[PDB]
């Protein structure tokens, strides 16, 4: 038969000249293919284009913000105190928010000055060390912590109206104490009330700042005309301002369009607050058909979004009868309102809503979770298209992460996005058809890349498309 | 021209660990993170895993020095049990678990050599492709040369990621231990004791121990198999499992579980955390990691073909041998081969679905295997016999490492099942029928193309 040739012909028959020659042949051209594929690497490596430059975010970018109004009207009685609250900070982060708004815990009675301190706990809240323990759990599950300094909390004033410069003094100390103490932040309402409020404000941003570059200072008014946000936001340019400027709307299309394109070229795409007013809900602007359609908008605009306690599950303040309509109570389960019981509903409650990918506290959590780890939306460039008439259609794209779309349906009848935009640069090349993580109405199945031409909006239907980095 | 024993401790030991530590430590220590949520009840699964992955060490350090026998997957599954699910195993291992292996960790290699030159967006498939290619054909014909360069190598890149994960070790300490203690106060929090989570962990603790028995797959080349083998395997087990322990402590006290559990290169997030200069040191490491950890699948695979040419089933050539170098081309061309072959399909990674059922059932075959052998021949000349608490309570660990890929990704296992058994084909058809009756005109043609490949190789068959 056959066998491999014994090592004596590999020692005359191999060892001939043409055998060698071809055999050093091949070695040759082995490693010039391989100094070949060296040279693709290297130039391929500088053909692709650079990497752009991460903003560098503080916390407050990395996710939503969220208010506490009143402590005690969170959880509800007897617990309405801090140590108690320190338990929720497990539901909080189930939310994915990086953010969090105590109320007002200095002592304040009514109007008088004299005795109103910004540096005393509350007592009937809790104290000191207990406030501490829940800023190192927080800071421990990754969520920072900001409080309210609007002194006259109790009272139609909330500046102390009759002086402004010892309360302009309180305010000093208290930022440096509570800073020292460990709180991530500061908050003040109603800045229109508060005489000198440019100067002052930038001076407690300055103050702020000087302790740290991670600090937050948010100025909340009820101002509704961009004129009195510009005149407001001029020396100060780190200042998230929470206004009314949103809710004044009549939910229409072309008129939030223009709205919210008005405000990013006047401050020229820089980065905002996104809120309907300083502590007020969703709820108490909107009808309930409207707001799936306004929280898929605020988790997706260049700016951090600012939430009221509630509006994760679309607690009304008028739907449960007796009601206080500025502090409303949270609805954790059939208990939550003990007074007039029966009526509390199962879908009205969080913990009902937990479970149904159909409701609304579902649609928060997957969008809080589609903002707080997606590049493309934490900084991402945001550029808007026209659309039909009434929609609202734009486009977050940050470098080769993950580009999203939104278009929102504005209107009570079925309306087609068209989407053509003609004008966003090359790096947002719209594909003919488009993925879609979650849509404001059920109906539409996720996972299903979607035709970008034939699109049919029922009345307020809400749409997330995304698309991976194009050329 | 035998095999030219030439294989220390120290190189013993550096393959072991050079095989174990690779990219599984620095970009996704979040397997067991994942699905235990907190940081006390994590070091435990990681320390529990690593226990277990010890069990099974010692399990083959009695194998291996039992029937001294390269391949420790191929003769193991041989003797005592046959030919049949040894050739199934050489198989699996030919088709979709070493090419794969290496094409993957090549492509870690590229993705994690330019990572600084491209932090925040995609480097061109292009020159990953590329350049994991240059990486198998420049540790290819290194293994070639001289299968001392192919220990060198090994040993200097083992050396170089284990200093860097030393690195990493001593500023988590240092963190921890200076002023901070911040995340390890109230552990074990949070934490999910029911099985249906502590078992993924554990799962998933062993998937990051794979690897530990690099060193049995090339016994034959060992200096003193009998006492060089259960040395190495017990010097690397402690360094490897202290390593991913401590490791997880440094990750553990400078970032935050949801973080790292975010982080797709945890090791690269904890760079630019601590290390403020310096930060393209973690992405360097992880290279030379790849790297290092190829060339232990290079060393290893490339003697288990060999280990099939030798018994038959796979054609003579692969078992050749160069005269003036002694190291096996031809078996080392054939991995190259492969290797590149499974370069060119796009998403490779997915590949990692095929053979989570194939490698551990083949794994716990083998601890079977050798339940068999203390059962039937309790004769044999075992240089050291351990209890046989071992072999079982591994068995059984085995059984959990293969019935959780049969609950979970069904369709998946049972494609790889489906490539497994597509080998059956060739056994029964060409390997089993003998000589003199197999066709004419193909061993004809094997003949020339032995002889062309063999006077080209450079190569003789073992004598
Ligand atoms: N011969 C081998 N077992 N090679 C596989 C090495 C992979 C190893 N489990 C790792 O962590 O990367």
């Amino acid at each position: 038969k056959f066998t491999g040739l014994s090592k004596e012909e590999l020692l005359k028959v191999a060892g001939s000249p043409g055998w060698v020659r071809t055999r050093w042949a091949l070695l040759l051209l082995f490693w010039l293919g391989w100094l070949g594929m060296l040279a693709g690497a290297v130039v391929i490596i500088v053909r692709a284009p650079r990497c752009r430059e991460l903003p560098a975010q503080k916390w407050w970018h990395t996710g939503a913000l969220y208010r506490i109004g009143d402590l005690q009207a969170f959880q509800g009685h007897g617990a309405g105190n801090l140590a108690g609250l320190k338990g929720r900070l497990d539901y909080l982060s189930s939310l994915k928010v990086k953010g969090l708004v105590l109320g007002p815990i200095h002592k304040n009675q009514k109007d008088d000055v004299a005795q109103t301190d910004l540096l005393q706990i509350d007592p009937n809240f809790g104290s000191k060390e207990d406030f501490d323990s829940l800023l190192q759990s927080a800071k421990k599950k990754s969520i920072r912590v900001i409080l309210d300094l609007t002194p006259n909390y109790r009272g139609e004033n909330s500046w102390f109206s009759t002086q402004v410069d010892t309360v302009a003094t309180k305010v000093k100390d208290a930022l440096e104490f509570w800073l020292q103490a460990g709180v991530d932040g500061f908050q003040v309402r109603d800045i229109e009330n508060l005489k000198d409020a440019s100067s002052f404000l930038a001076e407690w941003q300055n103050i702020t700042k000087g302790f740290s570059e991670d600090r937050l200072l948010i100025a909340g008014t009820n101002s509704s005309d961009l004129q009195q946000i510009l005149s407001l936001l001029e020396s100060n340019k780190d200042l998230l301002l929470t206004s009314s400027y949103l809710s004044d709307s009549g939910s229409t299309g072309e008129h939030t369009k223009s709205l919210v394109t008005q405000y990013l070229n006047a401050t020229g795409n820089r980065w905002c607050s996104w809120s309907l007013s300083q502590a007020r809900l969703l709820t108490s602007f909107l009808p309930a058909q409207l707001l799936r359609l306004y929280q898929l908008m605020l988790f997706t605009l260049p700016g951090t979004p600012v939430f009221s306690y509630g509006d994760e599950i679309g607690l009304d303040a008028a739907a449960l009868p007796g009601q206080p309509m500025e502090a409303p109570v949270m609805l954790w389960d059939e208990s939550s309102f003990p007074d007039i019981p029966g009526a509390v509903s199962a879908n009205m409650t969080v913990k009902g809503q937990s479970e149904d990918p159909g409701s609304l506290l579902s649609l928060f959590r997957r969008l809080s979770d589609q903002r707080s780890k997606e590049r493309s939306l934490l900084h991402g460039d945001f550029h808007a298209f026209s659309a039909g008439p009434g929609l609202f259609s734009y486009i977050r794209h940050w470098d080769q992460n993950e580009r999203f779309l939104v278009v929102l349906n504005f209107g009570d009848v079925g309306l087609s996005a068209g989407l053509q935009a003609s004008d966003l640069p090359a790096s947002a090349s719209l594909p003919a058809k488009a993925d879609l993580l979650l849509s404001t109405q059920p109906g539409r199945e996720e996972g299903s890349p979607l035709e970008l031409e034939r699109l049919k909006l029922e009345p307020h239907e809400g749409l997330l498309l995304r698309f991976p980095y194009a050329a | 021209m035998q095999l030219k024993k030439e294989i220390s401790l120290l190189n013993g030991v550096s393959l072991v660990v050079g095989n174990m530590i690779g990219s599984g430590i620095f970009v996704s220590p979040k397997g067991v993170l994942v699905h235990t949520a907190s940081y006390g009840m994590s070091l435990i699964v990681w320390a529990i895993g690593g226990l277990f992955s010890v069990v099974g060490a010692l399990c083959y350090a009695e194998l291996g020095t039992t029937i001294t026998k390269s391949g420790a997957s191929y003769a193991y599954i041989l003797e005592a049990f046959g030919g049949f699910i040894a050739f199934i195993r050489l198989w699996v291992s030919l088709l979709v678990v070493e090419p794969t292996g290496q094409a993957i960790i090549a492509i870690t290699f590229a993705n994690y050599i330019i990572q600084p030159s491209f932090p925040s967006c995609d480097p061109p498939y292009l020159a990953c492709r590329l350049l994991a290619a240059a990486c198998i054909c420049l540790l290819t014909f290194v293994n070639c040369a001289y299968v001392k360069w192919g220990t060198r190598v090994q040993d200097t890149f083992t050396y170089a990621k284990v200093v860097a994960l030393i690195a990493i070790i001593v500023m988590g300490l240092v963190k921890l231990c200076q002023g901070h203690s911040e995340h390890f106060q109230d552990a074990f929090e949070g934490s999910s004791w029911d099985m249906g989570n502590l078992s993924l962990a554990l799962y998933s603790a062993l998937f990051s121990y794979s690897g530990w028995d690099t060193l049995n797959f090339v016994t034959e080349e060992i200096k003193n198999p009998e006492r060089n083998l259960p040395l190495a395997i017990g010097i690397s087990m402690p360094i490897v499992t202290l390593i991913y322990i401590l490791t997880n402590v440094a990750y553990y006290t400078v970032l935050n579980i949801s973080d790292v559990l975010s982080s797709d290169a945890v090791a690269v997030t904890f760079a630019d955390q601590t290390f403020g200069m310096f930060s393209w040191t973690i992405p360097i490491a992880v290279a030379l990691s790849c790297f290092g950890g190829l060339n232990a699948s290079i060393f290893a695979s490339s003697r288990l073909f060999f280990v099939g040419s030798r018994e038959g089933h796979l054609p003579d050539l692969l078992s050749m041998i160069h005269i003036e170098r002694f190291t096996p081309i031809p078996a080392l061309l054939f991995n190259c081969t492969m290797a590149l072959i499974y370069l060119i399909v796009e998403d490779v990674f997915q590949l990692i679905n095929y053979f989570s059922f194939s490698y551990w059932f083949f794994v716990g075959l083998s601890v079977v295997g050798q339940l068999y052998l203390r059962w039937k021949e309790p004769k044999r000349p075992r240089p050291l016999k351990l209890s046989v608490f071992f072999p079982i309570v591994f068995c059984i660990c085995s059984v959990f490492l293969v019935i959780v890929p049969l609950f979970t990704d069904t369709i998946n296992s049972l494609i790889g099942i489906g490539i497994a058994l597509s080998g059956v084909p060739f056994y029964f058809m060409g390997v089993y029928l003998p000589e003199s009756r197999r066709p004419l005109f193909i061993r004809n043609v094997l003949a020339a193309i032995t002889r062309g490949t063999q006077q080209l190789c450079f190569c003789v068959l073992t004598e």
